[PDB]
RNA sequence: AGGGAAAGGUGAAAAGAACCCCGGGAGGGGAGUGAAAUAGAGCCUGAAACCGUGGGCUUACAAGCAGUCACGGCCCCAAGGGGUUGUGGCGUGCCUAUUGAAGCAUGAGCCGGCGACUCACGGUCGUGGGCGAGCUUAAGCCGUUGAGGCGGAGGCGUA
RNA sequence: UGGGGCUAGGAGUGAAAAGCUAACCGAGCCCGGAGAUAGCUGGUUCUCCCCGAAAUGACUUUAGGGUCAGCCUCAGGCGC
RNA sequence: GGGAUGACCCCAGGCGGUAGGGGAGCGUUCCCGAUGCCGAUGAAGGCCGACCCGCGAGGGCGGCUGGAGGUAAGGGAAGUGCGAAUGCCGGCAUGAGUAACGAUAAAGAGGGUGAGAAUCCCUCUCGCCGUAAGCCCAAGGGUUCCUACGCAAUGGUCGUC
């Protein structure tokens, strides 16, 4: 058993976020809420609002019991971007991209027997 | 530094209004050609 | 736009060993005492705080 | 205007799926979308009601539409296609060897 | 004056997800509808470039148009195959243009889709048929309503 | 210097540079003639089988283009 | 060469190839075959294979996906096969977490408010303009004025403004 996460269409560029995902890859629920309580970036606190949830739906949904849970994966996937106009010099425009994510996490619960 | 375009109400209508053009046969076939194609405006939007 | 320019497009191969070194860090972290919290060190935390010093509240 | 049809204010049997073979009155016709009502098909859309003016909107709901075409009017028996006659002054509808 | 785009598709039926849970929201996780929900709403099918996570093999005294041939090791169903590559042998990209190009000569970031020897009327060889010292109809007229007939003015040929 | 007017495309205007005439004027912009013409440059898409050249001569307002000859190919006939 | 011509057996030669000439095939769309044949016990299309048949272009077979179309034998038409045209349309890459964030008049703190504040409101310090970076009209613009609710986007950061 496992619970499941999935934030999307957030509104960050995925190569930055991701920096801070691989930080808590495979830690206990303990861990990452004060790796991400400490870790000073943007991307902070989009990850931390989706290891959350996914962890009330553990304990709530699944009975899994807070506990024995950790981060089992994680990984975060590209939406489709935003197009922007950028004026230049002798008017000649190009175009900006902002970028967009999919964040996923899922926890299990460590032993068993 | 000043550009081209300095508009001037009573300059445009002068120049490309619906009654000027109708004045020479020139400017008569400019509407005839612009209703044929069916614009929705035969002359410049001007008012206020 | 202009003088100097990339010859040809760089691998994929090579885009990502630029980014070996691109690696994380995590916070450095210790417990705080005279209360059940984690802190970074030389640092005052409301949670808790110090003593001869100022802190969150107390009522 | 080409748009009238079938049946109307009156008993009808089905033929159609789910609801095979029923009986059920009166259809209260469309028919812009060509469709009846009779009392078959009933489905649960969960509510909240339109204002929760006289509160919520309960858990059982209404009649669905149902195609035009599934529903096949009756008597003395039952379908039947409808054929028509001239009254010698007005005008009616008489089913295939019996009557309305 | 004038120029001039892009942009179609849930489902048989809205039955378009009540209620609960994390979140300011957006999103999700349960529940429920449906034959199907990676049919959940710029929603049928969803190919390729491109970006991720997980797993097997593999690499920090090497040197290369990136492959091929041969041994050898490891990993997965069995005297045989598949994946990977340690060492050894051999090896000057594609296209165009050219007397001659790996060429330091032209073009091309990569993927998908669009993209260039045609038709009419004369002509001339060849060829499958019809009829032959002859062969053949044009415009039109009559029928059919995916039926075919008739029509020698004319044309080629017989010196 | 503000406001109101007039002059235009082989035409205007010019204390004269071939300057200016709506951000490129030794002849403006738009649409049409029009798919101008281009003896020049580029490109031309599935597979197997057999044969397989030329870069010479003559003339050519010809010389990196052509027309005839020569050399490749297929069909019919002839037969050392 | 057999010659019961069998297109099958035996023998002997030829088979590097650019411009070109000639010969065979494979596949795409559509028509007759069709009031038919396959089809939800799964059409077309999509994804996989070390299997089978073809010299090859190709064609079968099996497994997953897909949900309503497909169309033999034998023939007939053509918008019929792309890798290149500084080709056209669209999508996504590289440079890269790189150059930039638009006058060198300049900032600091304390209180509010809020899920969230260097960037909003208030106060106190500091700096800049003052024939102006102040005030009043004309042109041009066309609701940008004022207020209450808001923050996905627009703002070169943030945003409760």
């Amino acid at each position: 058993m496992e619970a499941k996460a999935i934030a999307r269409y957030v509104r960050i560029s995925p190569r930055k976020v991701r920096l801070v995902v691989d930080l808590i890859r495979g830690k206990s629920l303990e861990e990452a809420r004060n790796i991400l309580r400490y870790t000073n970036k943007r991307g902070a606190y989009f990850v931390a609002k989706v290891l959350e949830s996914a962890a009330a739906n553990a304990v709530n949904n699944h009975d899994m019991l807070e506990d024995r849970l950790y981060v089992k994966a994680a990984y975060v996937d590209e939406g489709p971007a935003l197009k922007r106009v950028l004026p230049r010099a002798r008017g000649r425009a190009d175009i900006i991209k902002k970028r967009t994510s999919h964040i996923t996490v899922i926890l299990g619960e460590k032993h068993g027997k | 530094m000043k550009r081209t375009w300095q508009p001037n109400r009573r300059k445009r209508a002068k120049t490309h209004g619906f009654r000027a053009r109708m004045r020479t046969p020139g400017g008569r076939k400019v509407l005839k050609r612009r209703r044929q194609k069916g614009r929705w405006r035969l002359t410049p939007a001007v008012r206020k | 736009a202009k003088h100097p320019v990339p010859k040809k497009k760089t691998s994929k191969a090579r885009r990502d060993a630029r980014r070996s070194h691109h690696a994380l860090t995590p916070p450095t972290l210790v417990p705080c005492p005279e209360c059940k919290a984690m802190k970074p060190p030389h640092t005052v935390c409301p949670e808790c705080g110090y003593y001869a010093g100022r802190k969150v509240l107390e009522v | 205007r080409v748009k009238m049809h079938v049946k109307k204010g009156d008993t009808v049997l089905v033929a159609s799926g789910k609801y095979k073979g029923r009986v059920g009155k009166v259809k209260e016709v469309l028919p812009k979308k060509y469709a009846v009502i009779v009392e078959g098909v009933n489905i649960v859309k969960k509510a909240v009601r339109v204002s929760p003016k006289y509160p919520q909107g309960g858990f059982i709901e209404k009649e669905a539409p149902l195609h035009a075409s599934k529903v096949r009017p009756i008597c003395p028996a039952c379908g039947k296609p409808t054929r028509v006659r001239k009254k010698f002054l007005e005008n009616g509808k008489k089913i295939r060897v019996c009557a309305k």
